[PDB]
């Protein structure tokens, strides 16, 4: 089964969500990290 | 180290010796690939050489490279009026006469 | 003294060792400027002659000449620019008669200041201690982050010797426009010197790390006459 | 200030080592060094009594500055032995000149061990050392900072020394700094003659465990005692050097090498303040011509060991050799225990 | 003749070092006498000024 | 590569390993030890019983690592001369890493040793804190360790003539030697003065012979898979690598306890 | 169960270097994040995002830091592109020991969740990249919030040094019939040479970490100056490790950048063992200097004479590298495809982020411009704009090979193009503020510094724009990716030359000097069967 | 004639099959002694192998520069657009006011400073 | 047999058509008690460091 | 795991490798506790036959397509480095011949075919 999509951990063709969700996702978090780590630390410190 | 009278009998003698298009393509590739440009005499073995190959393009594309090689253009004019009993009697065209 | 908005280059020096520092930087600008200029050109050229040429010279890839040239004439450039920087860095400094200390202790948030002469028989020395004005109670005209309740007076024309040290965590004696920036570490004693050679304010900050209100604890330095010094020693 | 008397002469001793150990019917070629540094050794240390410290040193530099340029261009035989000839002459001024004004600036004896044993690390750099042209700038930077210190800050007179020592005849005659210089001279005796003789029958191990143990060993020698020191240094010369017949394969010959440049490099560096020691305790205060005597028996070596190492090995051959020049390393040691008191003065 | 050609490269690099050099020394020469002794002049003036001032 | 029946052999001489679990949950056990270890000491966990099984399972998992590679070794039979040459670069290169170590502590020991604060009145080892003296058990230490170096090449040279009683007591009475010099090391922190806190010089000395002690409970775990592997006939008399990566082991923390001796116990 | 047994109990190295890119891309983008937090607030005067609290500043600017310096560059510059590429250069089938290769890679999944973990459970770890001792202490940090900072650098240590002894051991004895210590690729050589300073860089960290470490949880006073300690033993025991360090960083770009004057200019590299020395002595003189960063702590004089002149050395063999560089690319033809545009912005914006070095290696000029911007406009065009384009180069090199999968040459010209103006217009007016007087590591600053810190806010909202079309450059390339290899001839590896025709051309296609651009494109798992052979 | 006449415009269009005709008809007519080859060989044999098609097409095109350079200035334009967002709603301290910054021009010419080149404080 | 198992063990793990770390009919005792307190102690730190994030000390 | 080899000719896998049985009480040799890869190089070592080859490849003679260079492969295809006939003149290039075409390096211009065996 060697070929161009035979070495990702990931599915890309024949698959039931699209590509698009898990694609857009791991940015979204990846973004969205380091702003709940300051929402937390602010509202821990009493400013809003 | 090498000199002119040395480039010019090495490359006679290895023009003179290939047998298939992929050599004389090959020899001719690192040909214009020094500082020295070729002689009048092995651009004349050249020609023969893609005669018994029998090619037409390559006969007419080392007359294309000898526009890139030399510095001028009197330069040009000088290879051309040596050039040309060689030229008219094997039939080749320059790119500019045929307008491709 | 003040920085400047739209600033371009170094403030303006009151000291001889900010002037070596200035002549130095200049001089090494010159050598900078024409390595880079050549790298450039040399770029430049390869962009507007070789670029999808028809002849390849693969065959050019030994040299032996011009394999010294860039080994030696870097190496001339390095000895040109390591001359001034040993001769300025043995001799302007504290040869001859210091003729004040003044003791700076770096606590977490503010500064404190003694004068270590001008001793009385029973321990009456001079010392004061530097906070910051908050934003809230500036008068008119005074520089946010910059401006304290008490300055360091000193006269003109006299070598100041800082002897600086720490009680809690690693500080930074900075004075831009004088050339002055030495540590503070909790265990030992710094020293740096200063001459003054006009009159007027000069504004400093800290430079390492120490906490939560790091950017505010700034340092300032005024220079009066040795006559306004004397009636200013006369009411504190 | 006194720093970098240190690092000039680490760097001093760095070029001499270079020198003698880069060498471009051998053996008339190659002894043309140590031979003329055994006789010139002498006579910079009555020199120094007349022009100075640092004079001899940087004259030194220039010397063999302008004489490996030269070495350069020379082809024919005369040439190059009239090359190898001043370029003896230049490190020898270096060396001595440079060990006297480490004497001289660091008078406490516990500083002093300290100070030698970081000084005498540029003796295995000219074995180790690469490309080499950056090597040579940090050289000529350093340079520049000792001439900017010594000539152009301060400037100073011709300026004699304000006593005159004692002649080197009479230290000759005093027996403490024969048996001092007797450890020098046959710590090296092993060593010298084994590299021409290794081709016939490395260098990394010898350079690593010299500059490991040399600058541990000048700190640690005042409270462990100097002559325990020789003593236990010697001692593993010894048995480090005669296990070298017992072992026939290349890579057993790894762990020998770190039993000698190790010890060997215990054995300067406990050995080269005692001197100092012994003429500040007995004679009077002038350092030139006992480091000259130092030099003498340390350089020696590599002249007498080439020319005759080959005459032993078609002698005796090579087990023989290593087995007898191990009974002289391990032979001479129970008189270090002399080193304990010397008669006052 | 005009049918020996030789050497072309090489007077490229020798003329490609010998522009790249000189257009250098000037982007140079511009920094230290046109933005550096002047203001080292200026400098110095305002400096015979203040104490011919005290001195009065 | 013209013998005959060449391909259904493999065409190179090198190890390609089957799949393994062990790289995943050493990690896992690794995490849980750094976590309980930021944690219990400030609170948050309470019990020391968490931390213990973090230990346990990182030693058990490098213990199973060490399963599978002596089946791959004696039984499986992939470990031609080049793999073996790769191994004993692999632990020459360990062996590296952990003397440099020891150098930073060294050299912590001497940048405040010469050249003393001025909090601590300018003395070493300082006024009230009496150090250890050398003329006492640190000697028989000294001792049993050069006995023990000695002990380990009998043991070598009765495998090469094919002597298997003299191959067995050779390594039990290292292990027995060994053993002893941990025993003499415990009874001299129980019998000390000075503690870890009270100086700069119970800081550093507690600091240089805590982790040598570390690397010696190593050697007792590692002569001991050296006799039973031993015992059970997996060894021969030209394929041996546990027993000469564990000689190599015992002569560098000898040099080291000789280094370790100069400097903190007779130099002050 | 085979997805189990080839994705997670693996032993095949280029099936690792795939997680090593997926980790990488999560890690640089958090730091990206954390960055753009930082010059929101460095806008204009005042405190606009984060409203009073000084603390959550230098806690995400010292997650900044690690995030992007240990969790970006080295798993890219090592995992994919030393696990995947050197095996294949020198010819051997896999790696020496496999399980360590494993191991390496998964030390890091569980080092990133002590280091967010050591973000929210107190108010948090405020103490710089540097962990200086005295403000690391109990009496300003009290908590377990620096203890799981300082275990996040043990387990990156020993997933380093696991991959360097690995990377020795592998290029030694596992070459193929004919390849001498002379014939090896550059590429090879620069991994090696950064393996032997990971050997002997990373002990010295371990130790000063583990003392701070005993220092701060049980009470031993190696750093305190009330029982006979000092602060400065740390700094000595961090710089030591924190110069190899920085050049760790760069030497593996470079090897990069040499494969990519090879190609897209048709020649040989000028000198190549002028190259090779020129890295040795590099790497040789850079744990000889240590103690630049620390000029105003103190020093002697004659010490300081010492370290400005064996810092200046190092300009000799950089310049070496670049002007052979620049007589590779001399006389060939190039055609400028897009990994060759960023070895064209490598060329430049690293010589003049080096130039400023000579500046700062001075003493005399050091105490005008420590603690302040001057360094952070040097560091960033020799990190971000040195580091960085190399790794992006190298991706969109060696791409097409490893996936199969081609990508769209415009949007990569986009990208390359919005990158370029917007870092060159943020980190050129910090040396104005340095020269101006701006100290480091503070969330206000005066009213005259306003005016650059609106520029340099700006250049960071196009760089972001930048990192969004990359990630839809990587969509294109994966999806329908099939079909972009017609578009352009930014598809074909080497132009046909003058007197080749087409037709040859297309018979006889890749000529190479490696083993890479010969295999097939997706490699096989089992590359090499039979030996390679050389002459 | 019509199989050779303009194969400047039909070349990349054929199919795999037509074109190993055309090839194979051109290398048996190139094996007679030339003068006796026409025009339209001539051309078409010249295009065959050394033209631009296939492998011998730039990189950019004309319209695909006009695409990168209007895809760098609506890569410009976003950003400008966000950062003027958060510069509208901004916190604005008191001293960043005409009339604050020309208080303090007052005091810094009582107190001499910056003799060189210059002081100002206004802003705005 | 004697203490001479290893030429039968060499004939066991190779021709197994299990893997190497559970061919023998003792590994059980082995995997069992490793794998289960592994997902115990992994359990236990993932408890811990999310009532850290609440403030909940013990 | 069946009958025990001698000398490589009897060698048809790795089933031949397994060898007898030891002594007790005596150290064992290799000749009697070996399985793999490791008793067929011994076995290779004691007859003179290297089982493992490290010989480059031919720089004596030049390739033609009459008279090509042949390369032994036990595969389809294999790699195949030139460095010229002088043997280091030519720079190195990688090529792939295989089984149903010539590699023909493009500058000095050797050939090569293959062996499949
Ligand atoms: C990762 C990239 C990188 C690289 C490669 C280097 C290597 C070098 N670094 Fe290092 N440096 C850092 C990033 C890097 N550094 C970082 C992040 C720090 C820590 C800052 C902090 O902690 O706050 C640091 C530390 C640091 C400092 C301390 C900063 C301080 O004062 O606070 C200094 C200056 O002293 C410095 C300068 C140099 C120099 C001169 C080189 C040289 O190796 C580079 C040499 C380059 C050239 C010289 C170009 C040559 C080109 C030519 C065309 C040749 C011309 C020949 C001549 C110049 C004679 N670096
Ligand atoms: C720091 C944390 C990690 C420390 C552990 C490092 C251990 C490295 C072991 C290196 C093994 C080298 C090796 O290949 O040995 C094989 C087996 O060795 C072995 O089996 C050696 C076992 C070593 C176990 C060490 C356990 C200490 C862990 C801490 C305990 C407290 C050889 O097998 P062979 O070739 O000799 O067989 C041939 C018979 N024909
Ligand atoms: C930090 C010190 C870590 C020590 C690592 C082991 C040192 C020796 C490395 C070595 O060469 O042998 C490896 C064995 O490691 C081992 O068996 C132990 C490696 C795991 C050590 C635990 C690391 C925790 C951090 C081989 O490993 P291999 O399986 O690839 O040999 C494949 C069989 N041909
Ligand atoms: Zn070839």
């Amino acid at each position: 089964d060697v070929g161009p999509y035979s070495n990702l951990p990931f599915k890309v063709k024949n698959r039931r969500v699209p590509y698009a969700v898990p694609h857009f996702l791991f940015f979204a978090i990846g973004m969205g990290i380091p702003f709940f780590a300051c929402y937390v630390q602010l509202k821990r410190s009493g400013s809003i | 180290e090498e000199t002119y009278e040395e480039f010019s009998q090495r490359y006679e003698k290895e023009f003179d010796e290939a047998y298939d298009l992929f050599e004389v393509q090959r020899v001719l590739n690192n040909c214009f690939s020094y500082d020295i440009v070729p002689s009048p005499a092995v651009i004349g073995k050249a020609l023969n050489a893609c005669r018994r190959v029998n090619d037409y393009a390559t006969a007419v594309r080392v007359f294309e490279g000898l526009k890139h090689k030399v510095e001028t253009k009197e330069q040009y004019d000088a290879y051309l009026e040596e050039l040309k009993d060689v030229r008219e009697e094997l039939g080749i065209d320059l790119k500019e006469e045929l307008f491709p | 003294d003040v920085p400047t908005p739209w600033g371009i280059f170094f403030q303006d020096s009151a000291t001889p060792n900010m002037e070596g520092i200035i002549e130095l930087h200049n001089n090494i600008m010159f050598y900078l400027v024409l390595i880079l200029t050549f790298v450039s050109y040399i770029l430049y050229t390869i962009i507007y002659n070789y670029s999808n040429a028809t002849i390849v010279h693969k065959y050019m890839n030994h040299g032996q000449l011009i394999e010294i040239v860039w080994t030696t004439l870097p190496a001339v450039i390095l000895l040109i620019i390591a001359f001034p920087s040993f001769i300025l860095l043995y001799l302007c400094d504290e040869v001859i008669s210091p003729a004040m200390t003044i003791k700076a202790i770096g606590l977490q948030w503010y500064w404190k200041y003694e004068y270590s002469d001008f001793i009385n028989d029973d321990g009456e020395i001079v010392e004061f201690e530097s906070y910051v004005i908050p934003e809230e109670l500036l008068e008119d005209g005074q520089l946010r982050l910059l401006d304290v309740d008490a300055s360091v007076v000193v006269p003109v024309d006299t070598h100041i010797r800082f002897i600086v040290s720490s009680a809690d965590v690693i500080h930074d004696f900075c004075v831009p426009a004088l050339g002055v920036k030495v540590d503070a570490s909790p265990g030992r004693l710094n020293q740096t010197s200063a001459l003054i050679q006009r009159e007027g304010v000069y504004y400093g900050q800290c430079s390492e790390l120490c906490g939560v209100m790091h950017s505010a604890m700034p340092i300032k330095i005024e220079a009066v006459s040795l006559y306004e010094f004397i009636n200013w020693l006369d009411e504190q | 200030s006194r720093k970098l008397i240190l690092f000039i002469v680490f760097l001093a001793l760095l070029l001499d080592n270079m020198l003698l150990t880069v060498v471009v019917q051998v053996g008339l070629l190659f002894a043309s060094k140590a031979t003329v540094q055994l006789i010139t050794n002498p006579f910079i240390g009555l020199l120094t009594n007349r022009i100075g410290y640092p004079i001899p040193i940087f004259a030194g530099f220039c010397i063999m500055f302008v004489s490996t340029i030269m070495f350069a261009f020379s082809s024919s035989y005369a040439f190059l032995l009239i090359a190898r000839s001043l370029q003896g002459i230049g490190s020898s001024c270096s060396s001595v000149a440079g060990m006297g004004m480490l004497a001289s600036v660091y008078t406490d004896d516990e500083e002093r061990g300290n100070v030698m044993g970081i000084a005498l690390g540029g003796l295995a750099m000219g074995v180790l050392v690469g490309k080499t042209a950056p090597f040579l700038v940090l050289a000529a930077l350093v340079l520049l900072d000792g001439a900017i210190q010594l000539f152009v800050l301060q400037p100073s007179r011709v300026q004699p020394e304000s006593q005159k020592g004692t002649p080197l005849t009479t230290l000759l005659k005093d027996p403490y700094i024969l048996i001092a210089a007797g450890s020098i001279c046959f710590a090296n005796m092993g060593i010298a003659m084994l590299e021409p003789a290794l081709p016939i029958w490395a260098f990394l191990p010898a350079s690593i465990s010299y500059l490991i143990g040399t600058n541990i060993f000048g700190i640690l020698a005042h409270k462990m005692g100097r002559w325990l020191c020789a003593l236990l240094g010697m001692i593993i010369v010894g048995v480090s050097i005669l296990c070298i017949p017992f072992a026939k394969n290349i890579y057993g010959l790894i762990a020998p090498n770190f039993g000698v440049g190790f010890a060997i490099g215990m054995v300067d560096s406990s050995m080269m303040p005692i001197m100092g020691y012994l003429v500040d305790l007995r004679h009077v205060s002038v350092y030139g011509s006992v480091y000259a005597i130092a030099d003498v028996a340390f350089c020696m070596g590599y002249a007498i060991g080439p020319s005759a190492g080959g005459a032993i090995a078609k002698a005796i051959g090579f087990p023989w050799l290593m087995t007898i020049i191990g009974i002289i390393d391990i032979l001479f040691a129970p008189l270090c225990f002399f080193l304990r008191s010397p008669p006052a003065k | 003749s005009l049918t020996r050609i030789q050497g072309s490269v090489k007077r490229r690099i020798l003329t490609d070092i010998s522009v790249g050099l000189t257009l250098g020394f000037g982007f140079a020469s511009y920094w230290w006498w046109g933005v550096h002794k002047p203001t080292v002049a200026h400098r110095e003036n305002y400096y015979i000024e203040l104490a011919k001032k005290k001195k009065a | 590569m013209r013998i005959q029946n060449r391909e259904n052999l493999q065409l190179f001489p090198f190890h390609l390993v089957t799949n393994s679990p062990w790289p995943l949950t050493t990690s896992l056990a690794l995490m849980s030890l750094a976590l309980t270890l930021g944690l219990t000491m400030h609170g948050y966990i309470g019990n020391h019983l968490w931390l213990f099984l973090a230990i346990s399972l990182v030693l058990s998992s490098i213990f199973l690592w060490v399963r599978d590679v002596v089946i791959e070794g004696t039984y499986l039979g992939d470990h031609t001369i080049a793999v073996r040459k790769g191994l004993n670069i692999g632990f020459m290169l360990f062996v590296l890493s952990e003397i440099l170590i020891f150098a930073a502590l060294f050299w912590s020991y001497f940048h405040s040793a010469m050249g003393p604060t001025i909090e601590i009145g300018c003395q070493w080892p300082p006024v009230g804190i009496t150090s250890i003296k050398p003329t006492e058990l640190p000697l028989l230490n000294t001792i049993i360790l050069l006995a023990s170096g000695a002990t380990v090449t009998w043991a070598h040279h009765s495998i090469l003539y094919k002597d298997r009683q003299g191959t067995l007591v050779g390594l039990f009475i290292t292990t027995l030697l060994i053993i002893l010099f941990v025993g003499c090391q415990v009874l001299e922190y129980t019998w000390a003065t000075f503690t870890i806190a009270d100086s700069v010089f119970g800081s550093i000395f507690y600091a240089g012979t805590g982790l040598h002690f570390i690397h010696m409970v190593m050697l007792i775990v590692m002569l001991a898979i050296c006799y039973a592997r031993m015992y059970f006939y997996h060894f021969t008399s030209n394929h041996h690598l546990g027993l000469e990566t564990t000689i190599l082991y015992l002569h560098v923390l000898d040099i080291i306890w000789l280094f370790l001796y100069i400097v903190f116990y007779w130099w002050g | 169960m085979n997805y189990i047994n080839r994705w997670l109990f693996s032993t095949n190295a280029k099936d690792i270097a795939v997680l090593y890119f997926i980790f990488a891309l999560f890690c640089g983008l958090l730091g990206s994040i954390m960055s753009l937090i930082l010059r929101l607030e460095l806008s204009a005067p005042g405190n606009q995002i984060l409203m009073g609290n000084h603390q959550l500043f230098n806690v995400v600017a010292t997650a900044h830091a690690v995030l992007m310096v240990f969790f970006l560059v080295m798993p890219a510059a090592i995992g994919f592109f030393g696990n995947y590429l050197l095996p294949l250069m020198i010819g051997a089938s896999d790696m020496s020991f496999a399980r360590l290769n494993n191991i390496s890679f998964w030390l890091l999944p569980p080092a990133l969740v002590s280091l967010l973990a050591s973000a929210l459970i107190e108010n948090g770890a405020g103490t710089g990249w540097t962990v200086y001792p005295p403000l690391a202490g109990v009496q300003s940090h009290s908590g377990p919030s620096v203890d799981l900072a300082i275990f996040a650098l043990h387990l990156t240590s020993i997933s380093s040094l696991l991959g360097a002894i690995n990377f020795i051991t592998t290029t030694l004895n596992m070459r193929t019939i004919g390849m001498t210590m002379s014939k090896l690729p550059l590429f090879v050589w620069a991994v090696v040479f950064t393996s032997i300073l990971l050997l002997l860089s990373l002990p010295v960290l371990s130790a000063g970490v583990t003392l701070l470490l005993l220092d701060r949880n049980f009470n031993t006073s190696f750093f305190e100056p009330a029982g006979g300690g000092d602060p400065i033993l740390y700094q000595h025991l961090f710089w030591f490790f924190g110069h190899p360090e920085v050049y760790i960083l760069i030497i593996p770009g470079f090897g990069i950048i040499s494969h990519i004057v090879s190609t897209y200019s048709k020649k040989p590299v000028f000198g190549a063992i002028g190259m090779v020395y020129a890295m040795g002595s590099i790497g040789f003189l850079g744990l000889l200097v240590w103690s630049h960063h620390m000029y105003t702590v103190g020093l002697d004089v004659d010490s300081r004479a010492y370290f400005t002149s064996a810092t200046m050395v190092i300009a000799v063999p950089t310049g070496i590298k670049i002007f052979s560089w620049l007589a590779t690319l001399y006389g060939g033809s190039i055609r400028y495809t897009t990994p060759m545009l960023y070895a064209f912005a490598f060329l430049f914006l690293f010589t003049v982020g080096g130039l400023s070095g000579v500046v700062l290696s001075n003493a005399s000029l050091d105490i005008a411009f420590h603690d302040t911007y001057y360094v952070i406009g040097h560091f960033h065009y020799v990190l971000s704009l040195g580091a960085v384009f190399s790794l992006f180069a190298g991706y969109y090199y060696w791409s097409p090979l490893i996936t199969g999968l081609y990508y769209n040459n415009n949007l990569a010209n986009i990208q390359f193009w919005l990158l370029f103006i917007g870092t060159n217009v943020t980190f050129f007016p910090m040396h104005f503020l340095g020269l101006n007087g701006m100290p480091r590591r503070i969330p206000d600053y005066p009213d005259a510094f306003a005016g650059w810190n609106a520029i340099s806010s700006f250049g960071s909202l196009i760089s972001i724009i930048s990192v969004i079309l990359f990630a839809y450059v990587i969509y294109d390339q994966l999806v329908n990716g099939l079909t972009n290899k017609q578009l352009s001839t930014n598809s074909l590896f080497k132009n046909p030359d003058f007197i080749e025709s087409n037709i040859i051309f297309n018979d006889n296609s890749i000529k190479s000097s490696s083993i890479d651009f010969l295999l097939t494109s997706p490699p096989l798992p089992h590359t090499f069967n039979t030996p390679a052979i050389q002459s | 004639n019509a199989t050779v006449t303009n194969l400047e415009k039909r070349w990349e269009d054929l199919p795999e099959t037509d074109q190993k005709d055309i090839i194979s008809q051109l290398s048996e007519r190139q094996k007679l002694p030339w003068k006796d080859l026409t025009l339209s060989e001539k051309k078409a044999a010249w295009y065959i192998s050394f033209g631009e098609w296939g492998p011998r097409r730039p990189v950019h095109t004309k319209e695909d520069k006009l695409y990168i350079f209007w895809g760098t200035v609506i890569g410009i334009v976003i950003s400008a657009t966000i950062f003027g967002a958060f510069r509208y709603n901004r916190n604005v301290p008191k001293t960043m006011n005409r009339e604050w910054q020309a208080a303090s021009d007052e005091y810094l010419k009582s107190k001499n400073a910056e003799p060189f080149t210059g002081y100002s404080q206004i802003q705005s | 047999t004697a203490t001479e198992k290893i030429i039968e063990l060499q004939k066991f793990y190779q021709s197994t058509n299990k893997p190497i770390y559970a061919a023998h009919p003792r590994s059980k005792y082995y995997l069992i008690p490793y794998f289960g307190l592994l997902g115990v102690s992994v359990a236990a730190t993932l408890f811990y460091t999310g009532r850290a994030c609440f403030g909940i000390k013990d | 795991q069946f009958k025990t080899a001698t000398s490589i000719a009897e060698v048809e896998g790795l089933e031949n490798l397994v060898g007898p049985g030891a002594k007790t009480g005596t150290v064992p040799t290799d000749l009697e506790q070996a399985t793999g890869l490791e008793r067929y190089e011994l076995l290779g070592k004691l007859e003179g036959i290297e089982v493992f080859d490290e010989t480059p490849l031919e720089a004596v003679r030049k390739g033609t397509m009459k008279d090509p260079i042949l390369i032994d492969s036990y595969d389809d295809y294999r790699y195949v480095g030139c460095t010229g006939v002088p043997a280091d003149s030519h720079n190195i290039e990688w090529l792939k011949p295989t089984t149903e075409k010539n590699a023909r390096c493009w500058e000095c211009g050797s050939v090569y075919k293959l062996n499949f065996l």
